[PDB]
């Protein structure tokens, strides 16, 4: 229940800002200072035109390595288990997992960019 | 539908039971045919590589005669075993309940009656 | 109206889903998405589950950042449509806020709907224990557990993730 | 000679056909030795000597 | 059974309506399976949570787990249409018909 | 007198898209034998 | 493609399939699911063109709709069961929901329309590895939860998949639509038998697999994916004509051959639960599939197309492909009758 | 769908006209929905006017087959005053043959019609009198 009120007040307190940086100056707009910046000059067509981005097994492997952090994140409270042989083992085996899979990307060529 | 049979022991070819079992002889017809088989199929391969077909590779219709002759023995101890499983099976529940299927009097033909449609 | 908050919570669940299953855009699909994992996340941790509503909350914002990321690289159209700028976008979402507000009125007025299985206008608390797990929590201990009791289910996920890594990168070679 | 070179199975793979031989030669002694043992166990299991 | 079950379920089959019917757009399809999964993710944990199973406890987020592990296979069933096609529409995608 | 043997017309009419060629089917071509199928401007300006 | 990479993805598919055929948990068997369409997916993609990858998105899309299905009716099914043991389930809906996974999975009409363009964009060997190793897995699931079955639904997906199948296999030139139509017909002729003596139904999936694992390895052999190039291979080989007219019979159904083996008795399985006139319209669409069988055996052996000069020089090679087990698979799929009760090793 | 052919099945045959009639006709008012909605489902229709006519097209003629064939099947177990006879249900099939050739402006596929489910409403007349499952449950 605090946690909502934390959060509506929050809320309430950054939605009160721009309000206020809004609705209390004065405006006064023409088809100039609306216009998108490049600089001074017209924009070359239209940001929407699709990035030729270069990192994106890095993105996706992202998050294959964040799925890999949420194996390996229960960890602290196994460290009461009784069975401790199992536990060392299989978390040593869950870490050389995540390094063999960073291994075969230094070596096939993945962590660098294209072109 | 021997699934059962197959439910406490798993993953047995031939269990201990099956050893009690008269083994298929080495002269029976089935595995006569299946060493044909074997026999056809290395005649095949002497034939699909543009070989002799009646020469060449002796070793590999003797390799082929071999494996054929072999897996079919095994398979025919498992068919026999399984074929001896399902009558015993029948027998033990035929034995086990004898209220859900009574006994036939095998009346004669001199008081049956039956109906005579003449032929003309 | 206090005591339904699992049920506000799974209304705003479904108002989310219903305004991204309209599919007008990927960015607009992920806030709607986003909306939803976040009211879901606050329906698991009522029920005490912290971990893994936190834990569903981590993975659904890596994951559709990196939607995001690929929204914004490859999959775009030169004028994207926020709900309003195409004709059945808003009508498929007008649609599914109707049917949602149809079963709402419908669960609570004779608190017993029947869709495909029967369901009732009570919050879930009442099912909820009247027993206390001492100085511990259970689910802590089923994650624990994950390392011991769980051999084969560990070592295939981690096989798995590691076929995933190499399959995505044998997949984007192109000769 | 008469192919203007030297085709692989032109000449005869000694290890491969003893290995062929030897493989069905044990396949032979491994079948003949399971059904002496079935047969005699089978006399032992129901006393029919 | 009770009402955020019913709720739950309704939004599962709300957005498999929404990935059974199109709208010119892989990645958004994707989003709509993302969506199913997160609607069956939280039924999972909410049975569990209520039943008390707390060894069964690792199936939620290991099943959540696993589509992600199928999710980014999906992104990267995406880029390579973009590497052929200039852009991801399914009314592009019908080379598959002689 | 001697036994018929298939013709090219026999032959071209197995080598259509679909076995019975029906109105829409017109426009399909036969699959290749073989199984084979803007940078962006920037500005650095003067501010 | 990496000979090492190659065959760790092999690996995993098949240990894929095993973990689904030896679990028994609902989520090993859904992972052992979604690790075979993780390493079946690049399979399709080892020659990096556009139908591959259309094949690949429609697969995987279908595939994930059918997992996202089979998840919910595990789901619903441990709620109205509370355990997770492999067997009948407790639950009218939640068998609903695994049903049309699991004919999702397989291909079964009416959800037959992705099998045709994923088999043909793909080449043959990945069209074995689909057409023989995805119809294990879903068949032992079946074959598992066969008590809690629904009878009409499984009798109509059966007979609308034969009479679709023998329909699409009527009107395609290019062989890997015949095989997928094919492959929907044995599919519908195989889960028909299922609820009656799921024994009949493994028997027909192996001298399933064995005719079109023959048939598959004989393309391989040839090279050959159009009908016009498969009249052409008389001139090549007269051996390769006899051998595809004699297993082309026999995925037919006629006796003395091995296709009759199954389909006959499929009949000696219904007729004693009293149903006559559904193997009867099945025999009916099997003369359907017959056929399409026949006009294929008309086109490639019964008559010698005309060849063209080039192939003389294909006269002064022999064929140095490896055929893997080839005469093996042709002895199996062509005169495995009078042997017909070995099917007695598969209870 | 369950009871509209056991709402068909529940009244004696050739008794009462009217609601044998619409029963047959609700049961291909369900078959043309279904073949209308499959067919604009895999075929794109051009327009939605397009699309809801040829749902319309498709529901009229098959709630025509229908009406006629219960119709026909009615009056002619009336007036030969035999219930459990087949005849009649040929007899509507052979309707039903004509009114499928009517509606697609054709007779070559009404004589076809005629003589495949005439042979189709035997078929379902002897079913029903000797007890024929198409789907029969596991007894063995
Ligand atoms: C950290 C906290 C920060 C809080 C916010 C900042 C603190 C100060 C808040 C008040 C600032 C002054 C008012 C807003 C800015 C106005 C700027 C300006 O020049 O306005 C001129 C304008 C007048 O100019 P105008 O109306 O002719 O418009 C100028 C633009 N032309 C001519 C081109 C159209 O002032 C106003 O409109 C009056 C605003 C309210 C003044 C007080 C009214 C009584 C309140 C009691």
């Amino acid at each position: 229940m605090n946690l909502m009120i934390t959060l509506l007040t929050n809320f309430t307190l950054a939605t009160l800002l721009v309000t206020i940086a809004f609705w209390l100056p004065q405006l006064n707009v023409y088809s100039e200072k609306t216009s998108p910046y490049e600089c001074g000059f017209d924009p070359m067509g239209s940001a929407r035109l699709p990035f030729s981005m270069k990192f994106f097994l890095v993105a996706i492997t992202f998050l294959l390595f964040d799925l890999e952090i949420a194996l390996l994140l229960p960890l602290p409270w196994a460290s009461q288990t009784t069975n401790l042989n199992t536990m060392l083992t299989m978390a040593l085996l869950l870490i050389f997992l995540l390094a063999v899979s960073l291994a075969y990307e230094w070596t096939q060529k993945g962590l660098e960019w294209t072109e | 539908m021997m699934t059962g049979r197959q439910a406490r022991a798993p993953l047995q070819f031939l269990p201990d039971e099956a050893r009690s079992l008269p083994p298929p002889k080495l002269t029976d017809p089935r595995l006569a045919y299946i060493g044909f088989l074997g026999y056809c199929s290395g005649l095949i391969d002497n034939a699909i590589r543009r070989r002799p077909v009646l020469s060449a590779g002796l070793h590999r219709q003797f390799l082929y005669i071999t494996s054929f002759v072999f897996v079919g023995y095994y398979l025919l101890k498992r068919q026999d075993y399984m074929y001896a499983v399902r009558d015993h099976d029948m027998f033990s529940y035929i034995k086990s309940h004898p209220e859900d299927f009574p006994e036939k009097d095998k009346k004669t033909y001199r008081e049956v009656f039956e109906e005579f449609h003449p032929v003309r | 109206m206090m005591t339904y908050i699992v049920f506000i919570l799974s209304i705003i669940f479904v108002m989310g889903f219903v305004g991204f299953s309209s599919k007008p855009s990927p960015i607009y699909g992920g806030l709607g998405l986003i909306v939803s994992g976040g009211v879901g996340c606050g329906i698991v941790l009522n029920f005490g589950g912290s971990f893994l509503g936190l834990m569903v909350f981590l993975i659904y914002l890596g994951g559709m950042m990196v939607v995001f990321g690929y929204t914004t690289a490859m999959a775009t159209e030169q004028y994207p449509e926020v709900w309003v700028s195409n004709k059945v976008v808003l009508g498929t979402f007008i649609t599914g806020l109707l049917m949602e507000f149809l079963m709402v009125y419908y669960v609570l007025k004779d608190k017993e709907v029947e869709i495909v299985f029967k369901f009732n206008g009570m919050g879930d608390w009442v099912i909820y224990d009247t027993g206390d797990s001492g100085f511990f929590s259970e689910e802590a201990m089923g994650i624990a557990a994950l390392y011991s009791y769980g051999t084969w289910l560990v070592i295939v996920t981690g096989w798995s993730l590691l076929i995933g890594v190499v399959v995505i990168m044998e997949i984007t070679r192109g000769n | 000679k008469f192919y203007i070179q030297e085709p692989p199975h032109g000449s005869p793979n000694w290890l491969k056909v003893g290995l062929t031989l030897g493989t069905s030669a044990f396949l032979w002694i491994y079948l003949i030795k399971q059904h002496n043992e079935d047969v005699l166990e089978y006399k032992r299991r129901n006393g029919l000597e | 059974m009770s009402l955020v079950y019913m709720n739950i379920m309704m939004a599962f089959t709300v957005s498999l309506t929404g990935l059974l019917m199109y709208r010119s757009h892989l990645m958004s399809s994707l989003l709509c399976l993302e969506g199913m999964m997160l609607s069956l993710f939280i039924l999972a944990t909410l049975m569990i949570l209520n039943s008390h199973f707390t060894l069964a406890s690792m199936m939620p987020i290991i099943l959540l787990v696993f589509a992600a592990c199928e999710a980014a296979l999906g992104l990267s069933l995406l880029v390579m249409v973009s590497n052929t096609y200039g852009t991801d529409y399914v009314q592009n995608l019908n080379l598959l018909q002689c | 007198a001697r036994q018929w043997q298939p013709d090219v017309e026999w032959a071209e009419q197995y080598g259509g898209a679909v076995m019975y060629p029906t109105k829409e089917t017109a426009h399909w071509k036969p699959p290749p034998w073989n199984d084979v199928d803007s940078n962006l401007t920037l500005n650095f300006g003067p501010q | 493609m990496n000979p090492i990479i190659l065959i760790i993805i092999l690996m995993t598919v098949m240990l894929g399939t095993i973990i689904v055929m030896i679990s028994t948990h609902w989520l090993l068997i859904w992972i052992g699911f979604e690790m075979n369409m993780l390493a079946i997916i690049p399979i399709m993609m080892k020659k990096h063109n556009p139908r591959a990858t259309e094949a690949s998105t429609k697969y995987f899309l279908t595939q994930s709709t059918a997992s996202m299905l089979l998840m919910m009716a595990i789901i619903i099914n441990l709620m109205f069961s509370g355990q997770w043991t492999v067997m009948k389930l407790f639950n009218p809906m939640a068998s609903m929901l695994m049903t049309m996974a699991l004919a999702m999975k397989l291909g079964m009409a009416p959800f037959h329309f992705w099998v045709p363009e994923v088999t043909q964009g793909i080449p043959l060997s990945s069209g074995l590895i689909l057409l023989t190793w995805q119809k294990l897995a879903p068949m032992s699931v079946l074959y598992q939860i066969l008590p809690s079955i629904n009878l009409d639904l499984i009798l109509t997906l059966s007979i609308l998949s034969i009479t679709i199948g023998g329909w699409g296999g009527l009107n395609q030139t290019q062989l890997r639509k015949i095989m997928a139509y094919s492959s929907i017909a044995h599919m519908g002729w195989m889960t028909a038998v299922l609820l009656y003596n799921p024994t009949m139904t493994l028997l027909n999936l192996i001298i399933y697999i064995i005719m079109t694992s023959t048939m598959f390895t004989l393309f391989m052999a040839n090279s050959t994916t159009t009908t016009l190039s498969l009249s052409h291979t008389w001139n090549k080989a007269p051996i390769m004509t006899i051998l595809v007219l004699i297993t082309l019979l026999s995925m037919g159904g006629l006796p003395p051959l091995s296709g009759f083996m199954p389909k006959w008795m499929i009949i000696q399985e219904m007729t004693k639960n009293d149903s006559i006139i559904l193997p009867t319209l099945m025999a009916i669409t099997a003369l359907l599939n017959l056929y399409f069988y026949m006009r294929l055996t008309y086109s490639t052996a019964l008559t010698m197309f005309p060849s063209t000069n080039n192939m003389k020089m294909k006269w002064q090679f022999p064929t140095t492909k490896r055929m893997t087990l080839l005469p093996t698979m042709t002895v199996l799929s062509t005169m495995l009758l009078p042997l017909t009760p070995i099917l007695s090793i598969l209870e | 769908a369950k009871t509209l052919l056991h709402q068909y099945w529940d009244i004696p045959e050739g008794t009462e006209c009217h609601r044998k009639t619409y029963a047959a006709t609700s049961i291909g008012g369900a078959s043309g929905l279904v073949v209308s909605a499959y067919s604009v489902a895999l075929k794109t229709p051009t327009s939605f006017l397009e699309g809801v006519a040829r749902t319309g097209r498709y529901t009229f003629t098959a709630a025509a087959i229908g009406a006629i064939f219960g119709l026909t099947s009615c009056i002619s177990a009336q007036v030969r005053e035999k219930p459990d006879d087949p005849l009649n249900y040929l007899i509507g099939g052979c309707a039903g043959g004509l009114t499928l050739g009517a509606r697609t402006r054709s007779y070559g596929i009404g004589a076809a019609a005629c003589a495949y489910m005439g042979l189709t409403a035997a078929l379902v007349k002897m079913g029903q009198l000797e007890g024929w499952k198409v789907f029969a449950e596991p007894k063995v």
